[PDB]
RNA sequence: CGGUAGGGGAGCGUUCCGUGUUAGGGAGAAACGCGUGCGUGAGCCGCGUUGGACGAAGCGGAAGCGAGAAUGUCGGCUUG
RNA sequence: GGCCAGUGAGACGAUGGGGGAUAAGCUUCAUCGUCGAGAGGGAAACAGCCCGGAUCACCAGCUAAGGCCCCUAAAUGACC
RNA sequence: AGACAACCUGGCGAACUGAAACAUCUUAGUAGCCAGAGGAAAAGAAAGCAAAAGCGAUUCCCGUAGUAGCGGCGAGCGAAAUGGGAGCAGCCUAAACCGUGAAAACGGGGUUGUGGGAGAGCAAUACAAGCGUCGUGCUGCUAGGCGAAUCAGUGGAGUGCGGAACCCUAGAUGGUGAAAGUCCAGUAGCCGAAAGCAUCACUAGCUUAUGCUCUGACCCGAGUAGCAUGGGGCACGUGGAAUCCCGUGUGAAUCAGCAAGGACCACCUUGCAAGGCUAAAUACUCCUGGGUGACCGAUAGCGAAGUAGUACCGUGAGGGAAGGGUGAAAAGAACCCCCAUCGGGGAGUGAAAUAGAACAUGAAACCGUAAGCUCUCAAGCAGUGGGAGGGGGAACCCUGACCGCGUGCCUGUUGAAGAAUGAGCCGGCGACUCAUAGGCAGUGGCUUGGUUAAGGGAACCCACCGGAGCCGUAGCGA
């Protein structure tokens, strides 16, 4: 593969257009611009979404649900289902599982909150081999289904949040059966 | 980067050339050769079409005499009953050709035709 | 693939070393090989082309004569780009072009370059040097005695490049030394006559597999 | 090296749904509504689909959200 | 198989770079012309001169890249 | 449906109408034609009427609208 | 005490603009002006961030995120913490009590934080760091030197070409009549300094701090934090408006305290103010040295390839041009003739001077000259198809008698040959470009995943590294 000899597929590469070279290549003159308005001037333009003084159609419609203040979030605990998890990859069954497990094996992957992420275990999707998950709590569904697959399931208390005194021995109070 | 032309001396040239015997500015003052250019082209055109137009109007007036030349009232009208009633494949106005080289020869033509 | 005979400083045919290197899949060869070339040497470029513009250039910016009452254009400065004094539209500035290439497919890009020039009599092979004195003779005559010499670009490389031979291969002007520090798709591009040695041969199957 | 602002006053309007297709909300609700209908009133409730033509006055002027067609 | 606005397809050309201190070149590089040579065409081959030094083709790359229209603009020249 | 345009005061002719004075090469709408964006022949000249639709070559022929005394092709042809 | 290209800090601080108007907002705290200082400045060692888990002075790049949020919720503005890197560096003071005192003041102890410092005891503390005295020795900078290898024939000249040798740790460059590793200055490598200056090291001085423990309850940066009130900036437009600095007036406690943790209140967690200093990574160019150029090469590139901020113009601030290329060597023209010594023709030089000094290729417009054919009853956007007559080298090209057809070109219009626009002609200069991002298509790589960014890499490109981050994997819901 000499240098002269090497050439790039056909469609690869397409020359780029010049507006205005010449009327034969069609783009010249006005260059589709049309003649005059806005449009053909030079310069920023028309803002997009503007409708030339009639209301947009954003600000026609009210704001969706909610807006103003709300925690709009959504992830809380990034949710692997069992058929992605028993199936496709698969475990050894011999193997511990959970998330750094999981991160290893490429089933999942957290890159922006692995912080964040807890993991939950989802009802849909069966698994052929039972297997112990360390992992956080899970859909009722999908709890039944390990179960009823038989396969060692246990939950995991991930944190603690600080409680005023008052209010701690408030719980203790209540105690009452 | 400049990136400086010459091409257009030859683009220039070559028309330059092509309008020669123009008699005037049309032949030296380039940006009017250019539009000169078009319009010796366009009758070009014009004139060729206009060609075969004419050429057979000056063969339907030459015929047309060769005809008449008989003093009694023929007509290149007249001549086209009795010359496609007798089954000629289309002598093609060139006997207007031959009436004016062989003119015995379009009197033999001519004699046939009136039977 | 193909194998190829080791040779050495008297120029015989000991050892096999086949070599095998994952290529492209025939009629994407070019594509994928001129491709990676043309990163190559677009990336490579340097911007050092500049220029000035209606607004850097020193003529002023007093319009020059009223608006009206002259019959005369409309011109509104004398570094205006239309009068020739200066003011380039659009002109060339330090651009910095650079073509992120994706690492698996330069590799193949390499794989391909190579994989194509072995086996049609463009891959002598060698297994070592022992040069003292560093001289450009002793390393010449052995091009000569040993695979195609004649001064035609021959790339040339090694493994670990004792300084002496990097010290009697820069006064060749055709052949240049290359380590696997050192490699680029460019020289070793030209399919023409280009050596290896056994660390090469095998540190290169060892890369690149199937 | 600068970035597409996304034109806010219409992030707090759409919304895409999963199958990546805008939706929005009805017109006429808070306000003036002993006039209206009941029928009417759970009409202009419930969050439709959007019509193209500004289906494509937007998808241009709210870039980073993930619609498709 | 007419075609303006306009959209799509296929190309030529110019300065520069890779293949190069390339092939070729003081028996002579480019501007002018004979060839209706050649092309649908942008243009290409040849052909010559007092001077006369550089530089193709092919496969590729980039663009201060293609002009008679801006009472454009710089220079030289006319008309009256 | 996707990616993207240009267009946003048309003109006349035919018809049914409003306004006008059943005036305008006026104005305003509805249904079609040509021009716009379309050449060519008839109309003396003559966008918007008639035939008609131009890929090219032809010093070949038949016709359409229209025409046959001269300028210009073709009967100063028949009979009422 | 003056000067400064740009970068920086401070004070004052606009407007055209965007919002298709415009007063809140945006251009923007930009421009500019003033005031300092540095080779960098500013910032900086925690009354910080966080969040039941951890960090640990500052300053930058990536990225989170064009997300959270703010916003006539309009135009628009737009963080940060976790994460990754570049660079790392910590100290000195104010009390408390002691030794002075013409009652100010200086000396010594004292400086840290789940709390230190004022108080109580040794087996003769050392290693460690900084600095300085002048002093010593290499390393580089400011001169420089040695430094390999050939000739012939060609043609005005050879470095090209054909032939024949050689060097190469040196085919990097500049020249030399025409291009060369071997012609020259050179280059690799190598040697070199009075003296001056650099970045370090060492020989001898000051200086290093928590070697430890325990029970008291002194001080722990006073008109300052708070508050009221007027604001400014915080990504955050008076909003629930925190923190952060300011104008007016009131005006705490200090550790069984005080501030922050986005009004506020409790509990918990972090940090502990109102004193100061400090290198690097970092932005910059009027410049200097080294190198590179898909940068220009004479209306381009600096405005400026010669007395270029020049001539010139303006009172003044200020504006601001154009002019390059005989030859390899002036060998730049001895002598003669026309001759007011302007300019010429010979002669001479040179390869060439129709290269001769208003000299290098020399286009077009425009000004002539000579030859070929042709116009004086003409009519025409001046051409075209037919071609009479004639001239050319002996079927093609020149000119054209006469006929027919043909209402300039662009812009722009429902509609222009238009008596609508524009252009005197010729030659040049002159218009959808780049940066980053979203979307779509073509092409390619990979895939039961794809990709790395900042950053390194014996320069710059770069093989290899770099998984932080992003995209595809689960929706519905405020």
């Amino acid at each position: 593969f000499r240098l002269d000899n090497l050439g790039p597929q056909p469609g690869s590469r397409k020359k780029g257009k010049r507006k205005g070279r010449g009327h034969a290549a069609g783009q010249g003159g006005s260059c589709g611009f049309g003649m005059r308005g806005q449009k053909s001037r030079s310069g920023p333009g028309i803002m997009r979404g503007f409708e030339g003084g009639q209301m947009p159609l954003y600000r026609r419609i009210p704001k969706l649900r909610g807006i103003a203040g709300g925690m709009r979030a959504g992830l809380p605990k990034y949710v692997p289902i069992n058929l992605r998890d028993i199936e496709v990859a698969g475990f050894k069954e011999g193997e511990e599982v959970s998330l750094e497990s999981l991160k290893a094996k490429g089933i999942i992957n957290p890159s922006g909150r692995e912080r964040r992420l807890p993991l939950k275990i989802l009802g849909e999707g069966e698994l052929s081999t039972k297997l112990q998950i360390k992992a956080r709590a899970f859909s009722g569904s999908a709890k039944e289904k390990l179960e009823a697959a038989g396969c060692s399931v246990t939950v995991l208390p991930g944190r603690k949040k600080y409680i005023k005194e008052s209010v701690r021995k408030n719980l203790a109070r209540a105690d009452e059966y | 980067r400049v990136k400086r032309g010459y091409i257009a001396r030859r683009r220039r040239k070559k028309i330059r050339f092509f309008a020669s015997s123009f008699r005037g500015a049309h032949s030296r003052l380039t940006r009017t050769i250019a539009q000169q250019k078009i319009r010796a082209l366009v009758s070009a055109h014009r004139d060729r079409d206009r060609q075969k137009r004419d050429f057979r109007r000056l063969w339907i007036t030459r015929i047309n005499a060769a005809i008449r030349e008989r003093g009694v009232y023929y007509n290149y009208s007249k001549f086209i009953h009795d010359l496609y009633k007798r089954q000629l494949l289309l002598n093609r106005k060139i006997l207007a050709q031959i009436a004016i080289l062989n003119p015995n020869c379009i009197y033999m033509i001519y004699n046939e035709i009136i039977k | 693939l193909i194998p190829l005979p080791i040779l050495n400083f008297s120029g015989e045919k000991v050892g096999e070393t086949f070599l095998n290197l994952k290529t492209a899949p025939p009629e994407k060869a070019r594509a994928v090989v001129h491709r990676g070339l043309i990163t190559h040497l677009q990336n490579k470029r340097r911007g050092t082309a500049s220029t000035l513009t209606r607004a850097e250039v020193r003529g002023g910016g007093r319009k020059p004569y009223p608006q009206k009452k002259t019959g005369r254009a409309r011109r509104g400065s004398q570094g205006s780009p239309l009068r020739p004094g200066g003011g380039v539209i659009f002109g060339p500035k330090p651009r910095d072009w650079t073509i992120k290439m994706n690492k698996k497919e330069r590799r193949l890009a390499l794989s391909t370059a190579i994989a194509s020039a072995v086996g049609n009599s463009f891959v002598v092979e060698e297994f070592a040097e022992n040069f003292e004195k560093p001289k450009t003779k002793d390393f010449i005559a052995a091009m000569q005695r040993w695979g195609l010499d004649p001064a035609e670009k021959s790339l040339f490389f090694l493994m670990d490049l004792v300084e002496n031979v990097e010290k009697s291969g820069r006064n060749i002007r055709t052949l240049k030394l290359l380590t696997p520090r050192s490699l680029n798709l460019f020289d070793v591009l030209n399919a023409e006559k280009l050596v290896f040695t056994e660390g090469t041969i095998q540190y290169l199957n060892q890369r690149y597999g199937v | 090296g600068y970035k597409m602002k996304t034109h806010k006053a219409s992030a707090k309007r759409f919304r895409v749904t999963g199958k990546g297709k805008i939706v929005r909300r009805r017109a006429g609700k808070q306000h003036l509504l002993a006039k209206k209908n009941t029928k009417r009133k759970n009409r202009l409730s419930k969050l439709i689909q959007v019509d193209r033509s500004d289906y494509d006055n937007v998808i241009g002027a709210l870039p980073y959200l993930k619609v498709n067609r």
